[PDB]
């Protein structure tokens, strides 16, 4: 089956996912949103049934060869993936490709950046990282720059990429690995987070 | 209530085999056929064959060259999927899930997800170090240097839900994954309530537990 | 004739299975066509050429049928079993000939001379338009029922809760 690889729909707004096949009318439909991380859920069952617990907001169509998902006043908690399904008599069950919902018009948030120093168990272990937490923050893109003293560090940094949390904004984390012996030799260790153009940092020291 | 609970995450070298087990309960397990679809962490979900636990008979999907066999266990209410011939295309998520061709409602519910991974590595434990501390303050844990994914993290025995982040973990160019827990907690409560970190890691059969305090 | 689903049963209702259609006479009653119900009644000399079953006259099966298993079915039917279905005639070939229709999660297997031994889905194409009724699967085939969470009120004969 084929879906739009990306469909975007500003909040509040009417979000419509196309779902074509050979002769889609004379099957039934299935529709499953899957969050990152979890397994995907039945949203839409039987071309237009919902099962217990979707809101009314989900509705289903069939015929001919479209299948469309439609979501009315789409909020923050509908950004997933969205995939259809369909049984066919040569090849069995068929999924689509998917589909990337993004709500637009999500309010900024600024991140919440939380710097770790190497543990003292750790550093018995004779290594030592030093742990920034970005959290809380939205549209999804960070950048962090890592300072030893007052000189940026490029070497050693693990950073990932940001994903959803589960209060529906974005969390990121940045590893920096030392040595012992570099950590204690310098006067403190900063991580900077820039988010838009805004630049958010915090400091710690071996003391 | 009805559960599909699979077993854990497994990691295993190129050219072996893998059994993933499927534990159904809450239902009449011959009514419904229950099927294994999987995904890659790029891709999407990917159907690759069913059991009906009514006759047992099994269909499975043509691109996957004799390479699944599902097999089931009514006595324990359980289908195990085994996938031989593992190459790097098979290190994706494993689900498994029902459905009823006579109430027509499509894969309603899913297993949990069983995380394979191919690598000619072979499983390595954690080291978990603690991570010492609106009104809130910030506390977690260090899961430091593991293979492969995934690694559960609960606070508190799973007491502790709200607050409690785990984030993805970042892979080093050593080849080992690693990642950090946290959870906010009201400031007050240091010194009044301990707060104990739940480690788990299924490939290698570890569990620690941590007790995060302030310094 | 063509049994379709917009086949207006009298004195019964539509059922749908894999791959055909038909009526179903309410209460106790009895096809005297593929369409049409009639009080069916052991036959009597007062009751001559009266429905004494499904498809039969007086008690002999119809044109066309055969007494097999103490029910009416089609000449053709009479050695074809399918097991989890029934056998019906083939519209399409000119030589009507027996195939066989599935129950509700069934389809005929290619595997096996087009028997009921395959798990397969069946769209149900009924029009349920009446008060508060949709298709659903009861009994291994389609028809009207209530909606999801009524009950046929006795006093009206209409789906209330």
């Amino acid at each position: 089956l084929s879906q739009p690889p990306s469909v975007s729909v500003s909040a509040g707004q009417t979000a419509s996912i196309t779902c074509s096949g050979d002769k889609l009318g004379g099957k039934y439909g299935y529709w499953y949103q899957q969050r990152p991380g979890q397994s995907p859920i039945l949203v839409i069952y039987q071309d237009s049934k919902r099962p217990s617990g979707i809101p009314e907001r989900f509705s289903g169509s069939n015929s001919g060869n479209t299948a469309t998902l439609t979501i009315s006043g789409t909020q923050a908690m509908d950004e997933a993936d969205y995939y259809c399904q369909a049984w066919d008599i040569s090849t069995n069950w068929v999924f689509g490709g998917g589909t990337k919902l993004t709500v637009l018009g999500q309010p900024k948030a600024a991140p919440s950046v939380t710097l770790f120093p190497p543990s003292s168990e750790e550093l018995q272990a004779n290594k030592a990282t030093l742990v920034c937490l970005i959290s809380d923050f939205y549209p999804g893109a960070v950048t962090v720059a890592w300072k030893a003293d007052s000189s940026p560090v490029k070497a050693g940094v693990e950073t990932t990429t940001p994903s959803k949390q589960s209060n529906n904004k974005y969390a990121a984390s940045s590893y920096l690995s030392l040595t012992p012996e570099q950590w204690k030799s310098h006067r403190s260790y900063s991580c900077q987070v820039t988010h838009e153009g805004s630049t958010v940092e915090k400091t710690v020291a071996p003391t | 209530q009805v559960q599909l609970v699979q077993s854990g995450a497994e990691v295993r070298k190129p050219g072996a085999s893998v059994k993933v087990s499927c534990k159904a309960s809450g239902y009449s397990f011959t009514s419904y056929i229950l099927n294994w679809v999987r995904q890659a962490t790029g891709q999407g979900l990917e159907w690759m064959g069913w059991m009906n636990p009514d006759s047992n008979n099994t269909e499975y999907a043509q691109k996957f060259q004799g390479r699944v066999t599902i097999t089931r266990d009514t006595s324990i209410s359980t289908v195990y999927m085994e996938l031989s011939g593992l190459r790097s295309e098979d290190t994706a998520v494993y689900y498994c899930a029902r459905h009823s061709f006579k109430s027509n409602t499509g894969f309603d519910y899913w297993g949990q997800g069983t995380q394979v991974t191919v690598s000619s590595a072979s499983t390595k434990g954690p080291s978990v170090f603690p991570l010492a501390p609106g009104g809130t303050a910030a506390l977690g844990c260090l899961v430091k240097d593991y293979f492969p994914e995934p690694v559960t993290v609960s606070w508190n025995s799973g007491a502790l839900t709200s607050g409690v982040h785990t984030f993805p973990a970042v892979l080093q160019s050593s080849g080992l994954y690693s990642l950090s827990s946290v959870v906010t907690v009201p400031s007050s409560s240091l010194g009044t309530q301990t707060y104990i970190c739940n480690v788990n890691h299924k490939p290698s059969n570890t569990k620690v537990d941590k007790k995060v305090e302030p310094k | 004739a063509k049994v379709t689903v917009d086949t207006v049963c009298k004195r019964g209702f539509l059922i749908q299975m894999s791959g055909h259609l038909e009526c179903k006479c309410e209460n106790d009653l009895v096809l005297v066509n593929e369409e049409t119900c009639e009080e069916k009644v052991k036959c009597d000399e007062k009751t001559v050429n009266k429905p004494c079953g499904d498809f039969s006259k007086c008690c002999k099966c119809n044109l066309g049928y055969d007494m097999v298993n103490n029910v009416c079915i089609p000449n053709e039917c009479k050695q074809v079993t399918c097991g989890n279905g029934k056998c019906i005639l083939d519209t399409s070939n000119p030589v009507k000939t027996g195939v066989c229709s599935c129950n509700i999660g069934k389809v005929p297997n290619v595997q096996d001379q087009n028997k009921c031994s395959k798990d397969g889905e069946t769209k149900c194409s009924l029009k349920c338009l009446k008060e508060q009724e949709t298709c659903k699967a009861v009994d291994g085939i389609y028809k009207c029922d209530c909606k999801d969470g009524f009950i046929i009120d006795q006093e009206s004969s209409i789906c209330t809760g």
